[PDB]
């Protein structure tokens, strides 16, 4: 059998039920938000993540496969350092941290034959392989005085259990593929230089990426789904998004 | 031919067609580089066709073919003659390579190649197998189920593969018969092709020269049998070898017989 | 039962068992602590279960058992299954032990207890052994003459007796049949048996991974057999090994047969 | 002398009763005891197994054909009974917190069980008919069971989490359980300490006679709570001492032996 | 007739019409946004 098949086992006169049964090179990428408060700069307000869309173009055998995928967090533990009540003091009033508590979802999806039509799913299970998130290097730019960096931090995500979702943009609407991730804290520590805290583990919200374009993972994936019977028909998936106008 | 033949049991027992199958055939041997290291001599080659002479064998028929070892033989092994003997020295540390080797050339093989990317293959009947030749073969087998997926392993991470080989140049690979495996090869060093497994090649013929019978060319353990072509011998030198391969040459190619499927060079049938 | 059969010859040829004796009965494989290392998988089990069953045994049908040492196997092996294989490695320090666990788990034993210090045992015909079995057994025997005294031995001096185990696990010890002996034992680690080998052992399969046929079932020295359900695999990998036997296991079922005596668990009948 | 074949014996009714194989099935048959340490304790004494043989000696079993087999209690017994003899007894001691003990025990010996293994992480099994069950044994056996659906889902109870599983054992030495036949139930066992095995029951075991030496009859052997019976070698006895026990069963070892049949298999 | 059932109205080779009737407790909440 092909690693890229595509298998009828059932057909009535509109519908029909194909199996796919196909390889995936899933390239993600997180995205932190920082939001700094006012007065001098020695307080910061926030340093969560915010879910990262990433759109990208691989080769497939002999075929080029253009994606979309989306990296979002779910389970973070909040932390916080408050070193002084003056404004002169370096403070976090919140940041991310991720652990075995926590969860890496990533929404995906292709332009294959796969995901043109998919609104129904059964027989879902994929064979993923597990990866190694390091965080970055951050550098505190603070007024006057000292540049604090949070550096370090490492944690391996493990393949888990898979579902749907839909991934909404202000472009493009996927009725997609969602993987799960869970986390193993690993050696490499995340530690604030020029303070008080080190030897924690979890990876930091500030650079996941690590200066890198994305995060490479490879799968497989293997469902079955309702698709009509003619191969010319075609689910809506650009949008025009005028949401929140009272924000 | 699908037509019959037919015969009678009165008929006469010609005339030996030994003495002139000697003269319009050639002969082949295939010693060790050990052979020649220790003996030492520039001219044993011409003394045993000299030899061969006098058992009919005329000056122009006999051909020697040095192999540094089983394994650099085994890496696409090319037996071009009418009547090959493999002389084989055994060594507990490369028992089944020995075997695999045997069960390369005493049989005739019927090769397709095969393109792990793109496809996913299986064995159909107990005579398909996956031959793999190279300098460097790691294969490792990943099985799969109804949809697709891995069975105790993943379909992409290479280490949950199940591993057959490491770094072996021939390799004779057979896994469960009606399940799709997806394979990991050392592809820039090694070749694998799928073979079927056609009736036997009575051209060549293997002699054991040290330890016990132990190669066991039928891959499923009942059986385990010794044809006629696979000879044993004990031995303490080279030349008391070659001097008993001369003077029972005669029944070695009377335990051979020439070949009836086609006019090949290769260990294997090559059908795309 | 006493009484006797009658048959034909006219009659049809029934169909096939296989696909319903795979249903209604029990397979379970015997591997080496070696096997589990190499693979270094958790899964496997389960691997080779949902393998079977493309063969036709059921999921619940297949078991496998591990075994650290062929000598820990021979401490008192129970077979409790309607067909046993079993993966023995080959060790020429081992020869022996892995002979008399062939000659133990094949043939079917029935055993009466041994009471050495209290009475003094023969044999009687060339079936009845003495087996010893447990941790570490270091037998020793006196022959006696007719009138109850020693020869190249005293009833006393148990250094003066014949030593024929030194801390082997296993024992199985055949003496002169006509004659009394006089034992020495271990017994605080091992306990000893007089033993009448019955008909064989039909459930039961010995597959030699490794070297050359070793195993003399029989001690006299002047059968050597082999058997049917006596296998022999050449190998450099475990998984190539578990395949094989899979894809073959049809072979091996169709060269071993249900038993006729009775139901056990332990490879010896008691008979007090 | 074929082995494996079931034929047709015929016969007649004008034969004649043959002779007595009584006092000569006592030569060359063994018998077999198993007391508890109790009864050793009250008699305090080192030669009464040479006693009894003595004794045995009238009634024709010779010296080296009576055995006798010591246990500590009726569960340390339990756990993988070996009676390996020609002729067995077991005399019970009966207490109100081991009924349960005492008959599962007597389920075990007095009938003969085919027995094949089991294996928990990989499979999950079902009873086909009314004679299959698991027996557990060990030191202490901690069993829980799920039964599951159509979809290999749970009834109850979470194939994932132990704690919802429904506890059939705890700490028990030997178990015989009997679930609902049609249904795959996944168990959770205390596979360290304990082995447990699917066995069918077979016909009964003839070689084997319990004896219970103290309150009325209580062993409920049949799983099926219709049947209650009281088979010929399941006996009963009164006691206010142990010599008296031995005694009467040395008196009347000829009504046991009658009682008790040579196995088939 | 139960409170919540679940009926067939018809059913083809892959979909079917059902028919549910069942009952619900809207908990339902309001939330404000002040702006000063
Ligand atoms: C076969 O051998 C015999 C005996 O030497 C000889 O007479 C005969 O001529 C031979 N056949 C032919 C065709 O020469
Ligand atoms: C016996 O085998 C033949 C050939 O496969 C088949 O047609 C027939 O139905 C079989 N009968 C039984 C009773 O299995
Ligand atoms: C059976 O019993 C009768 C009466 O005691 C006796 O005469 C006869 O000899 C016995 N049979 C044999 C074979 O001894
Ligand atoms: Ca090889
Ligand atoms: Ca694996
Ligand atoms: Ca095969
Ligand atoms: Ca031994
Ligand atoms: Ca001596
Ligand atoms: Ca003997
Ligand atoms: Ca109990
Ligand atoms: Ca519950
Ligand atoms: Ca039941």
């Amino acid at each position: 059998a092909q690693a890229n098949e595509d298998i009828v086992v059932s057909k009535t006169s509109l519908w029909k039920e194909m199996q796919y049964n196909r390889d995936i090179t899933i390239r993600f990428k997180f995205a932190s938000s920082i939001v700094k408060s006012g007065g001098l700069g020695y307080k910061w307000s926030e340093i969560s993540f915010k879910p990262a869309n990433y759109q990208y173009t691989y080769t497939r055998d002999g075929e080029e496969v253009t994606a979309h995928t989306t990296c979002s967090v779910n389970g973070m533990n909040d932390f916080n350092f408050n070193g002084g009540s003056l404004p002169t003091d370096f403070v976090i009033s919140r940041y991310e941290v991720i652990k075995e508590n926590s969860y890496v979802y990533v929404d995906y999806w292709d332009d294959s034959q796969a995901f043109r039509n998919m609104v129904y799913v059964r027989s879902l299970a994929a064979n993923l392989n597990s990866v190694i998130c390091t965080g970055g290097d951050y550098s505190f730019a603070l007024p006057v005085g000292q540049w604090p960096v949070m550096t370090g931090g490492a944690v391996s995500l493990h393949s888990a259990g898979v579902t749907l979702s839909t991934q909404f943009t202000d472009f493009v609407s996927l009725n997609s593929l969602r993987f799960r991730f869970r986390l193993t804290v690993e050696e490499p520590s995340f530690s604030i230089t020029r303070t008080r805290v080190s030897r924690l583990y979890g990876l930091p919200a500030a650079n996941p990426n690590n200066g890198k374009e994305y995060y490479e993972v490879a799968g497989r994936f293997s469902l079955i789904s309702l698709v009509p019977s003619n191969d010319d028909y075609q689910t809506p998936i650009t949008n025009s998004v005028t949401v929140r106008q009272d924000l | 031919i699908n037509l019959p033949i037919t015969g009678s049991m009165d008929t006469a027992y010609a005339n030996s067609t030994q003495e002139e199958t000697f003269l319009t055939s050639t002969l082949c041997l295939y010693y060790p580089t050990e052979a020649a290291t220790e003996i030492n001599d520039n001219s044993w080659k011409d003394t045993l066709s000299q030899l061969f002479l006098t058992k009919g064998w005329p000056t122009g028929s006999v051909y020697f073919k040095e192999y540094t070892d089983i394994a650099s033989f085994s890496v696409d092994p090319q037996l071009y003659c009418d009547y090959n003997v493999v002389l084989m020295k055994y060594d507990a540390t490369l028992q089944l390579d020995m075997s695999e080797l045997a069960d390369l050339i005493l049989n005739e093989w019927l090769c397709n190649p095969m393109d792990i990317t793109l496809y996913y293959y299986q064995q159909t009947d107990e005579a398909n197998k996956w031959i793999s030749m190279g300098s460097s073969c790691t294969i490792k087998v990943c099985p799969l189920n109804t949809q697709t997926l891995g069975i105790g392993c993943l379909t992409t991470d290479t280490a949950t593969f199940e591993e057959v080989a490491t770094a072996e140049k021939l390799v004779i690979t057979d896994v469960v018969d009606g399940v799709n495996h997806k394979l990991d090869v050392t592809t820039a060093t090694c070749t694998i092709r799928n073979c079927k497994k056609l009736g036997p090649r009575e051209n060549v013929a293997v002699i054991q020269v040290g330890g016990s019978d132990v190669l066991d060319i039928t891959a499923d353990p009942t059986t385990a049998p010794q044809t006629e072509r696979m000879m044993r011998i004990n031995w303490k030198k080279w030349w008391q070898v070659f001097y008993t391969v001369v003077d029972y040459v005669n029944q070695i190619i009377q335990a051979m017989s020439k070949r009836s499927r086609s006019l090949n060079s290769a260990a294997f049938y090559y059908r795309i």
